[PDB]
């Protein structure tokens, strides 16, 4: 169990592994954050969220 | 959909229905963006004409999100055979963009590697539709969801009487009742992963609905991500 393969590498979306390292990623109409793991939805109705209003 | 349960307000946006001439569902499809729908190229022998409707949950009544958008060009993959089924993918270019709200929300495309060793190695995907709610059954009036599980390649191909080619995939059940039916096709099969919804297949067919030793055949997306990708710009 590593890197990716290591709790998806603890990114929120997309996981590559380079170099023997983890870089994270994420779909479109999302931009990573600051901690270069989680994924930040880039305005209203992101893709892949359910509606709640 | 056999089994399973209701889509609850706001569950399953990314469902879109594609409607003939008489106003009446004959298959599925999914909300990719604003312009795009993903669906099977087997529906597209459905109908000479037709539309999508977008924001539906209860066809017997107007909740008012709806909206009916008609299709400015249809996509269908040029390798399709309807002999076997292969290669049933489909993206569809709407005339006038989709305006998300309450109901209407695209689902996310995935990247292949990542998808086919993380998405799909999880237990479930999530399947709906307006189709039959048993094999002899009628259409439903009510979006319905189902989870089903993911089913071993071998398993699955030993199971069925016809090819299970490398452009599809199988899940549902061996004996239990759920399992996608007629109408379904075209639909959303999705994977969720930390709250987010992912697209991982395209209902595409199965022998029957729910028999005993069969199961749900869907079209693999992630083999068709960079067909998809070129599709959505053009
Ligand atoms: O028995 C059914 C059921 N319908 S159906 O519309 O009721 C569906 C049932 C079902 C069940 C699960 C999923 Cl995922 C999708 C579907 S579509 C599809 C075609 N068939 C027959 C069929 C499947 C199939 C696969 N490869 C080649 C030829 C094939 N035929 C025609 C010969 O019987
Ligand atoms: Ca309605």
């Amino acid at each position: 169990r590593k890197l990716c393969s290591l709790d998806n590498g603890d990114c929120d979306q997309f996981c590559h592994e380079e170099q023997n390292s983890v870089v994270c990623s994420c779909a479109r109409g999302y931009t990573l954050a600051d901690n270069g793991k989680a994924c930040i939805p880039t305005g209203p109705y992101p893709c892949g969220k359910q509606t709640l209003e | 959909i056999v089994g399973g349960q209701e889509c609850k307000d706001g569950e399953c946006p990314w469902q879109a229905l594609l409607i003939n001439e008489e106003n009446e569902g004959f298959c599925g499809g999914t909300i990719l963006s604003e312009f795009y729908i993903l669906t099977a190229a087997h529906c597209l022998y459905q109908a000479k004409r037709f539309k999508v409707r977008v924001g539906d949950r209860n066809t017997e009544q107007e909740e008012g999100g709806e909206a009916v958008h008609e299709v400015e060009v249809v996509i269908k993959h040029n390798r399709f055979t309807k002999e076997t089924y292969d290669f049933d993918i489909a993206v569809l270019r709407l005339k006038t963009p989709i305006t998300f709200r309450m109901n209407v929300a695209p689902a996310c495309l995935p990247e292949r590697d990542w998808a086919e060793s993380t998405l799909m190695t999880q237990k479930t995907g999530i399947v709906s539709g307006f189709g039959r709610t048993h094999e002899k059954g009628r259409q439903s009036t009510r979006l319905k969801m189902l989870e089903v599980p993911y089913v071993d390649r071998n398993s699955c191909k030993l199971s069925s009487s016809f090819i299970i080619t490398q452009n599809m995939f199988c899940a549902g059940y061996d004996t239990k009742q759920e399992d996608a039916c007629q109408g379904d096709s075209g639909g959303p099969h999705v994977t969720r992963f930390k709250d987010t919804y992912f697209v991982t297949g395209i209902v595409s067919w199965g022998e029957g609905c729910a028999r005993k030793g069969k199961y749900g055949i869907y079209t693999k997306v992630t083999a068709f991500l960079k067909w998809i990708d070129r599709s959505m710009k053009t």
